[PDB]
């Protein structure tokens, strides 16, 4: 499972027809301050089916290069992705802007969005959950979550939170024919099971993730509900044995160890419904020299087996661990123009 | 033609960090218009030629 190559024509700052990549197991997108790096992330969201309203433009045609300043470069634009799967031939997923409509194609076969997303979902790519993407600030956001805020996060990702209405509604019918109880225990078990189908997987994985991020067997990490019988009703506790430290809660961890533990939680949650590739947008922003190389090598190790890593990074200590660099640079022009270079880092020692 | 510097030649005997730093300098110098860039195919050599905001020696610029 491998995003091999992205092709772009006239999409936001990527003027003209450009080839992005090929991508390697661990590829870093880098470059000086400019619009191009974040436009490439939007290109990936776009080709995986993201709604216009989630791409910070008001109209689909606003994604065509130059259309913001009333000079679109064409009536068409596109992003395509070549996707490779072991044992299968390559498939190209393309989304073309044709006037005001999208046109979706799998190997130049025109399909509706429903079928396009169905085929991506069979690959583990979930546009509704954005499982393939870690946005800026996601580490700092997860580090700030309290036990009850984690529970709501688990209620959402597990689709148990959509049973919260029928839950206390059947409890209402039960508080007042000793059979509405069994109707309530019925919906109680369904919410519990959907919750634990997700949560027990996440809780199982987090220890090994925390160990690999810490590069230390002495580290360990524990997830568990305050309310084991009905986890969704109360908070989720998160305790770590940080290397060379006592067994402590997360919300009491040292500033640097805390981000590593938030990272372990972040990754453990994505381990639940993982994508075959992971676009990490400045996931190293909250890192410092305590933990930058450890996390970079974790990504490096994970990239060989568990997921293709595509990282957008401003920090050399992080991105010099990638196999490939895609450098983004600006061209002078009417509007911002982005172009890319590719650089093979594996040719150099260290 | 004009003076031209090969990034892959510049990176002989460098480690990953130094090689990445030279690659990044091409992006910065192109942004500053001190050079122009050409790459023929993905992962082929990257060639820097003069840009309009630098008139010195490219060889000296990348020493």
């Amino acid at each position: 499972g491998f995003l091999k190559l992205i092709e772009i024509e006239n999409f936001k700052s990527y003027k003209g027809r450009q080839i992005i990549g090929p991508f390697q197991r661990f590829t870093a997108i880098i470059g000086p301050n400019g619009s191009g790096k974040s436009n490439l992330m939007d290109a990936i969201s776009f080709v995986l089916g993201e709604k216009t309203s989630n791409l910070r433009v008001k109209t689909l045609r606003d994604l065509i290069h130059g259309a913001p300043v009333g000079k679109p470069a064409a009536n068409r634009a596109f992003v395509s992705m070549v996707y490779s799967e072991e044992g299968a031939e390559d498939r190209t997923f393309a989304r073309v802007i044709v006037g005001g409509s999208s046109e979706y194609k799998i190997n130049n076969k025109v399909v509706q969005l429903h079928e396009y997303s169905e085929e991506l979902e069979k690959l583990g790519i979930l546009i509704k959950a954005r499982n393939f993407l870690v946005f800026q600030g996601a580490v700092e956001s997860i580090a700030m979550k309290n036990p009850k805020e984690r529970t709501a996060l688990f209620e959402e990702i597990s689709r148990s939170g959509e049973l919260a209405q029928e839950y206390d509604k059947r409890k209402k019918e039960m508080v007042k024919a000793k059979k509405a109880k069994q109707a309530f225990e019925q919906i109680k078990k369904e919410r519990f099971d959907r919750f634990n189908a997700c949560f027990e997987s996440v809780a199982t994985n987090i220890d090994e993730i925390y160990k690999a991020l810490s590069r230390n067997s002495s580290a360990q990490a524990f997830l568990g509900p305050e309310n084991p019988e009905e986890p969704y009703l109360d908070g989720i506790n998160y305790n770590c044995v940080a290397p060379g430290k006592r067994f402590r809660p997360m919300d009491n961890l040292s500033g640097g160890e805390k981000t590593v533990a938030a990272l372990a939680l972040l990754f453990a949650i994505h381990s639940y419904k993982p994508a075959p590739f992971f676009v990490l947008d400045q996931i190293d922003a909250a890192l410092d020299n305590t933990n930058i190389g450890k996390v970079a090598n974790y990504i490096k190790e994970q990239s060989t087996c568990n997921f293709q890593a595509i990282v957008i990074s401003l920090k050399e200590e992080f991105y010099t661990k990638a196999e490939s660099l895609i450098g983004v640079y600006p061209e002078q022009g009417d509007c911002v123009i982005s172009k890319v270079l590719t650089f093979d880092l594996t040719k150099y020692p260290d | 033609g004009a003076e031209s510097i090969s990034l892959l030649e510049l990176c002989r005997n460098t480690n990953r960090k130094q090689a990445a730093a030279k690659f990044y300098s091409f992006l910065v110098l192109k942004k500053q218009q001190a050079i122009e860039l050409t790459q023929e195919e993905p992962y082929s050599d990257i060639i820097a030629t003069p840009g309009p905001r630098f008139h010195g020696s490219l060889e000296v610029l990348f020493q």
